[PDB]
């Protein structure tokens, strides 16, 4: 049984900050790259963060670059996404996903958490 | 006798991005493709670097040191073909 | 500069037992570096296809991914009530790794 479990979502004011967690268990977290993906109310989806096995490489699209920091803790098995300067267009369901191990080795996410809700404004 | 229809192209990529080089090759038998970067055979072993299908080389989490001359080699028992391009990471 | 993924149709309702095609277009040749995900209502997505043509392990063969170049398709054969979901294609060639907007599949 593989488990991904996001926490720390909620409502925040424009410009605010937030720190999300993802508790993982039932697999070797230290072997895998992880992704943060989100889902706007319009039902569009958008990859917002990728992080590698040991945490030594990170990638962020232009839409969130500088405002979003991703990091992991491989001792206690958790994945974090720190968000600061949050804008209304960041209102989204955020998922914690695992990068599959494949041949040929294309980018795909085989396991997703059930997400944590994030809302921005008033 | 192998001939490269479309070789790799000149690109500017962002640091930490994923980019590819592609090399579309015809011939008979089907030409195997290799990749050299700055005259040396690219190590798919380093796990950023991936030889994918349809003759694509992919490089994830891009680094400044990935700037250079990437060369495609298309090979057949008959012969081989060459096509190169320059990648600048910033 | 960013690579477009367009999905046709936006939505559709069809009947049980039918075959139904969903298409995905890229503004450029993405060499089959394309992945499909299924999202049922109130659920996280789930991998369906990778590399455009390779089916995920614990998923029904009723699903088939095909295509090459700029044009791709997902076929759902013999429609089941549990296939009700949104389907999303994604460019995994080069960043940003854009998703198509997705396709709501409904039963009549």
């Amino acid at each position: 049984e593989v488990q991904l479990v996001e926490s720390g979502g909620g409502v925040v004011q424009p410009g605010g900050s937030l720190k999300l967690s993802c508790a993982a268990s039932g697999f070797t977290f230290s072997t895998y790259d992880m992704s943060w993906v989100r889902q706007t109310p319009d039902k569009r989806l958008e990859l917002v963060a990728t992080i590698n096995s040991n945490g030594g490489s990170t990638y962020y699209p232009d839409s969130v670059k500088g405002r979003f920091t991703s990091s992991r803790d491989n001792a206690k098995n958790i994945l974090y996404l720190q968000m600061s300067s949050l804008k209304s267009e960041d209102t989204a369901m955020y998922y914690c996903a695992r990068e599959a191990l494949l041949r040929p080795a294309y980018y795909a996410l085989d396991y997703w958490g059930q997400g944590t809700s994030v809302t921005v404004s008033s | 006798g192998p001939v490269i229809r479309q070789g790799p192209v000149n690109q500017t990529v962002a640091v930490d991005g994923t980019f590819v080089l592609s090399c579309v090759a015809t011939g008979s038998p089907v030409p195997t493709i290799l990749w050299r970067k700055d005259g040396v055979l690219v190590s798919t072993q380093d796990s950023r670097i991936k030889q994918l299908e349809n003759g694509v080389l992919q490089i994830r989490y891009a680094k400044l040191g990935d700037t250079g001359r990437y060369t495609c080699i298309a090979s057949t028992p008959s012969g081989e073909a060459t096509w190169s391009a320059y990648i600048e990471v910033q | 500069l960013d690579i477009q993924m367009t999905q046709s149709p936006a939505s559709l309702s069809a009947s049980v037992g039918e075959t139904v095609t969903i298409t995905c277009g890229a503004s450029e040749n993405i060499y089959g570096a394309l992945t499909w995900y299924q999202r049922k209502q109130g659920k996280s997505p789930q991998l369906l296809i990778y590399g455009a043509i390779n089916l995920a392990d614990d998923k029904s063969s009723r699903f088939s991914g095909s295509g090459s170049g700029r044009q791709y398709s997902l076929k759902i054969s013999s429609l089941h009530p549990d296939d009700v979901a949104t389907y999303y294609c994604q460019n995994v060639l080069s960043t940003p790794f854009t998703f198509g907007s997705g396709t709501k599949l409904e039963i009549k």
